[PDB]
RNA sequence: UCUCAUGGAGAGUUCGAUCCUGGCUCAGGAUGAACGCUGGCGGCAUGCUUAACACAUGCAAGUCGGACGGGAAGUGGUGUUUCCAGUGGCGGACGGGUGAGUAACGCGUAAGAACCUGCCCUUGGGAGGGGAACAACAGCUGGAAACGGCUGCUAAUACCCCGUAGGCUGAGAAGCAAAAGGAGGAAUCCGCCCGAGGAGGGGCUCGCGUCUGAUUAGCUAGUUGGUGAGGUAAUAGCUUACCAAGGCGAUGAUCAGUAGCUGGUCCGAGAGGAUGAUCAGCCACACUGGGACUGAGACACGGCCCAGACUCCUACGGGAGGCAGCAGUGGGGAAUUUUCCGCAAUGGGCGAAAGCCUGACGGAGCAAUGCCGCGUGGAGGCAGAAGGCCCACGGGUCGUGAACUUCUUUUCCCGGAGAAGAAGCAAUGACGGUAUCCGGGGAAUAAGCAUCGGCUAACUCUGUGCCAGCAGCCGCGGUAAGACAGAGGAUGCAAGCGUUAUCCGGAAUGAUUGGGCGUAAAGCGUCUGUAGGUGGCUUUUUAAGUCCGCCGUCAAAUCCCAGGGCUCAACCCUGGACAG
């Protein structure tokens, strides 16, 4: 299905990060919406990201106790690169 | 493994069957993949959908006796 | 399950009863206590139609109940598809047809086998008839005599067009749905639908 | 009020709190009478009430009302007793079925029998 | 002699020789 | 005046009255219900909720002689044919029961990648040459029994070796591995070994949803990750050594308490509340705990081993056992059934088939437990009599009610005939001589239970006198009681009617839809501010929500709609779909 967008909190550790996801869901009974906010372990070869990324979360085999998550570069974002202005 | 077969329903003494694909170790009216032909003693009444029967004797499901005889009368076997 | 009790009684209370009897009450002779409840509460009258509707026709009341659920369900008027389903009953139509004195004649007729839907044996009183319907009598000595005399006696020439007769087999044939205008007693339907609502 | 408070749970429904805890979710319960007295009722309604303490298999003691007119019930006897409040008696939340077990039936009782246990009269 | 259990005896008999095997 | 709607009721009670806030109580539905009184019949269902407490007796898993050697019944004999322990083969991991434990990927739903797979299909190749044992049996022997001990003996689809192998290990070089015959006179059949697929059944992993407690605030060190070695059918702290210091947590971790979950069921105008019996799926367990073995599959309910607790047998030296399988007994309890028939149907197991076994299942019996149908008569019956009761003694009312006269026979009784259910060769039916059909009698065999002060439909009289008693709330009852008990009368339902218990409703009384906070319960004593929530206007972007179309799925049964079948209905069957 659709892969899972967050940031992330730790990097410390090796072949490792710590990602927070966000989602929004309306809640069951008052039909409001509200942030739920999820930790993952990701797998991350190279250790390319630092803390305060914006990252990608793939699915994968089990690597670990934890781990199910491949750490994927971003998957698309809104440039915050300045545009014309027309 | 797979077999087509009689799952009995109705009421007491007036009984009527579904024929249905599903796995051997299942109960008799326990739960299944596929429903396929209806049957009926009393009424007379039996007909069947025949390219389901077709499909699942392709992958190997074995009919038991009632079931074979009746899909022999409606000649499902000759086109096998 | 059969109101075996004095009609004229309920007649009194209650109003006129086709169904029941056609011997008009006594003067009633209750002009000498002049002995009255004063007068009757909404719900008295709610009541008292109920009561109407079950007598005129000798259905039970847990029985007028699921006749009642089954026209909650019916897309349309309520009290008049009620109406409709009251007055399809076998021993009713039986009745309606002059081929009975009343309702517990007709229901007597009904159950000892002595008619026919469709060259079928009926004899319980509730079958609910279906537009295109033969009612006939068993061919047996019996059961002609009991529905010649009972036919021939009785004058009333009232039948509601969607009632046919037909003279010497005497085939009986329901052509239609009832219509509310053609209903078998002066009945408010609502009154009956309101005391309902509760179930 | 706002929504933001009624997401940290601020609607809890008061549970249904039973009239009858000694029967402990039963019809009936059979007991053994304990002790059998008289009790006065609270004023204005004076009167002398029969009532007997009851040892129920639930374990619980309990003081219920017997119903009718006169008694046969003395101590150690095994009856059986239904629920149901006496607005009269101050903690009295039982009575005793008449007509089963030790409990015989109302004496020359002719209506509404099926209350007191009473065979119908040929 | 008639000794009457197949599934049982049987079974655990053939059990211990296909164990030491 | 098109379309949508088939749906939301109140009443009493604080006061001398009123309006209000506010609780309590009632009218309605539903039971796996129990108890009281009463009870004719049929149709379909339902039947230990408590003690996952004990269990006497009988039965619930076997089959294959066409894998095999024997011996035992007959027969005249190895022409015929049966049974049978034993070794082997598959099956005993399904079916059946129960809800103790489990707040968990256990369950529901949706995804994934590192797996396994006997029987069943589809397909690619094969089955050479030997050898050795072990039961059975025999003899000797120990045991009360259970069950054993020595020495011989023997067959195989049972064990071992060698040869060959589109597979396995490995960068490669290389290295390594298989077989089984039995039927038939032959054709041919059922098998065997190695690969490669298919379908079904299982193992794992992850998103989401998955009870109450803050008078439970810190918890976790193989714990959270990395490497190296091991291990698993497979990924993995599954295991172990070393390195690093993480992981979870005020959005409630940890700890405690409760609970099997879900299709669904009951209620609700709806939004949603409560619950998880029968019926269907999944999990978990098998006297209390722990192990493994066999095997495609188990850590195995009617298998093994141990410890423990408990029951039995013993000739006292030792053994035997596990109903939460079907019935059945004790016990607990308000409470829940026969130690029944049958493999004929459907479903399983084994077999080449004949066939055998199936307390799964099909049926019967017991019980108003519930839902549904029918009956206990129909038509006429001076308006005269007996009797009850009321009466201002005039009369009223039980009452067309009965008696009485005719008609009818569902049900009852006595006889007859008598199915489908059975499937394509006939045969073969537990139910059952039952369902149904024809005849003969004959109103004949069959009505109770609540209530009658207000809510709440239905009223008077005798008996009692703050007594005896009633009551769901308000409250009745101290001499004429519409509220007690009796009578008559009436009303409500009706083979049921009431009482108690449980749940939702009404309750807008925990309020999203749908409430409040000056004085009725309710604004922190007042600020500063962190998380958190909302946030002005204009243009563009993106498309997470949002919206529309199409696809997959959300099992069948249930609910909804439309037909069909049992005479109707309940019940059953087909087809289809809104929601979400
Ligand atoms: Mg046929
Ligand atoms: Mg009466
Ligand atoms: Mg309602
Ligand atoms: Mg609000
Ligand atoms: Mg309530
Ligand atoms: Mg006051
Ligand atoms: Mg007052
Ligand atoms: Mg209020
Ligand atoms: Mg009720
Ligand atoms: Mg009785
Ligand atoms: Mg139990
Ligand atoms: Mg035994
Ligand atoms: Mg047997
Ligand atoms: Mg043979
Ligand atoms: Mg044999
Ligand atoms: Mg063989
Ligand atoms: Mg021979
Ligand atoms: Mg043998
Ligand atoms: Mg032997
Ligand atoms: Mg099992
Ligand atoms: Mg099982
Ligand atoms: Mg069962
Ligand atoms: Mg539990
Ligand atoms: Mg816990
Ligand atoms: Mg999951
Ligand atoms: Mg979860
Ligand atoms: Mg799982
Ligand atoms: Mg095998
Ligand atoms: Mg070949
Ligand atoms: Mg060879
Ligand atoms: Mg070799
Ligand atoms: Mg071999
Ligand atoms: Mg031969
Ligand atoms: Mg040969
Ligand atoms: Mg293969
Ligand atoms: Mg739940
Ligand atoms: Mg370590
Ligand atoms: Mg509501
Ligand atoms: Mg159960
Ligand atoms: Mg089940
Ligand atoms: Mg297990
Ligand atoms: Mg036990
Ligand atoms: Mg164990
Ligand atoms: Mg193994
Ligand atoms: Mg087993
Ligand atoms: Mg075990
Ligand atoms: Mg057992
Ligand atoms: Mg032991
Ligand atoms: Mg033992
Ligand atoms: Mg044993
Ligand atoms: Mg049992
Ligand atoms: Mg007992
Ligand atoms: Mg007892
Ligand atoms: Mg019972
Ligand atoms: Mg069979
Ligand atoms: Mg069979
Ligand atoms: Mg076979
Ligand atoms: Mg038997
Ligand atoms: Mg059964
Ligand atoms: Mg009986
Ligand atoms: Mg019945
Ligand atoms: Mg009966
Ligand atoms: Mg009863
Ligand atoms: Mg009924
Ligand atoms: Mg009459
Ligand atoms: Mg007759
Ligand atoms: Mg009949
Ligand atoms: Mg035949
Ligand atoms: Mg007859
Ligand atoms: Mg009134
Ligand atoms: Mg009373
Ligand atoms: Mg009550
Ligand atoms: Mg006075
Ligand atoms: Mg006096
Ligand atoms: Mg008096
Ligand atoms: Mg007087
Ligand atoms: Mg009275
Ligand atoms: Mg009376
Ligand atoms: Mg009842
Ligand atoms: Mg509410
Ligand atoms: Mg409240
Ligand atoms: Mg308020
Ligand atoms: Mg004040
Ligand atoms: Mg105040
Ligand atoms: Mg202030
Ligand atoms: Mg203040
Ligand atoms: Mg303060
Ligand atoms: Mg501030
Ligand atoms: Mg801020
Ligand atoms: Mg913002
Ligand atoms: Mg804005
Ligand atoms: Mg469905
Ligand atoms: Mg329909
Ligand atoms: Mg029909
Ligand atoms: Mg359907
Ligand atoms: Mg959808």
């Amino acid at each position: 299905m659709r892969s899972m967008q967050g940031k992330v909190i730790c990097a410390t550790n090796d072949k490792t990060v710590n990602v927070e996801v966000v989602r929004l869901a309306p809640h069951p009974k008052y039909k409001r919406r509200v942030r739920k906010k999820k930790k993952y372990q990701a797998h991350d070869p190279d250790n390319q990201f630092k803390v305060g990324d914006w990252v990608q979360l793939d699915k994968c085999r089990p690597i670990s106790k934890t781990k199910t998550f491949l750490a994927v570069a971003p998957e698309g974002r809104q440039s915050s690169a300045t545009r014309p202005k027309p | 493994m797979v077999k087509l077969r009689l799952k009995r329903c109705g009421r007491k003494q007036r009984a009527v069957y579904r024929i249905v694909a599903i796995d051997v170790r299942s109960r008799r009216e326990g739960r299944d993949l596929q429903k396929v032909g209806f049957y009926d003693p009393i009424k007379s009444q039996t007909y069947l959908n025949v390219p389901a029967i077709l499909d699942f004797l392709e992958k190997g499901a074995q009919p038991t006796e009632t079931v074979y005889d009746i899909l022999k009368r409606a000649e499902v076997f000759k086109e096998f | 399950s059969r109101y075996r009790g004095p009609r004229f009684k309920k007649i009194r209370r209650l109003g006129a009863l086709p169904g029941l009897t056609n011997k008009r009450p006594r003067a009633g002779s209750d002009l000498r206590n002049q002995s009255r409840s004063g007068k009757r509460s909404q719900y008295r009258i709610r009541l008292e139609e109920k009561q109407k509707l079950r007598f005129h026709y000798g259905i039970t009341e847990r029985q007028l109940l699921k006749y009642v659920r089954i026209a909650r369900k019916a897309k349309g008027s309520t009290g008049q598809v009620l109406l409709q389903l009251l007055e399809m009953r076998l021993d009713n139509i039986l009745f309606r047809l002059g081929m009975a004195p009343t309702i517990p004649g007709a229901r007597q007729l009904v159950n000892h086998r002595h008619i026919l839907v469709n060259g079928r044996i009926v004899d319980i009183p509730s079958y609910r008839c279906k537009p295109q319907d033969t009612i006939m009598a068993r061919d047996e000595q019996k059961s002609i005599a009991l529905i010649q005399n009972s036919l021939d006696l009785s004058p009333r020439e009232e039948l509601p067009k969607h009632l046919t007769l037909n003279p010497f087999p005497y085939k009986g044939l329901v052509n239609q749905i009832i219509d509310s205008k053609w209903v078998g007693l002066k009945i408010n339907e609502l009154l009956v639908v309101e005391y309902y609502s509760r179930q | 009020p706002t929504i933001k408070q009624l997401i940290r749970n601020t609607r809890q429904p008061i549970r249904n709190v039973t009239k009858s805890p000694a029967l402990r979710g039963c019809p009936q319960r059979r007991g053994t009478c304990t002790r059998v007295y008289t009790i006065t009722p609270k004023k204005p309604n004076s009167a002398l009430r029969k009532v007997a303490r009851v040892r129920l298999t639930s374990g619980f003691e309990i003081t219920a009302y017997i119903p009718g007119i006169g008694h046969n019930l003395q101590e150690h006897s095994v009856v059986l007793v239904r629920g149901g409040r006496v607005k009269d008696l101050p903690g009295v939340r039982y009575h005793i079925v008449r007509g089963t077990l030790d409990a015989v039936g109302v004496k020359d009782r002719q209506q509404g029998r099926s209350k007191y246990g009473v065979k119908k009269p040929k | 002699t008639l000794k009457k259990a197949d599934s049982a005896a049987k079974r655990t008999r053939q059990a211990e020789t296909r164990r030491l095997r």
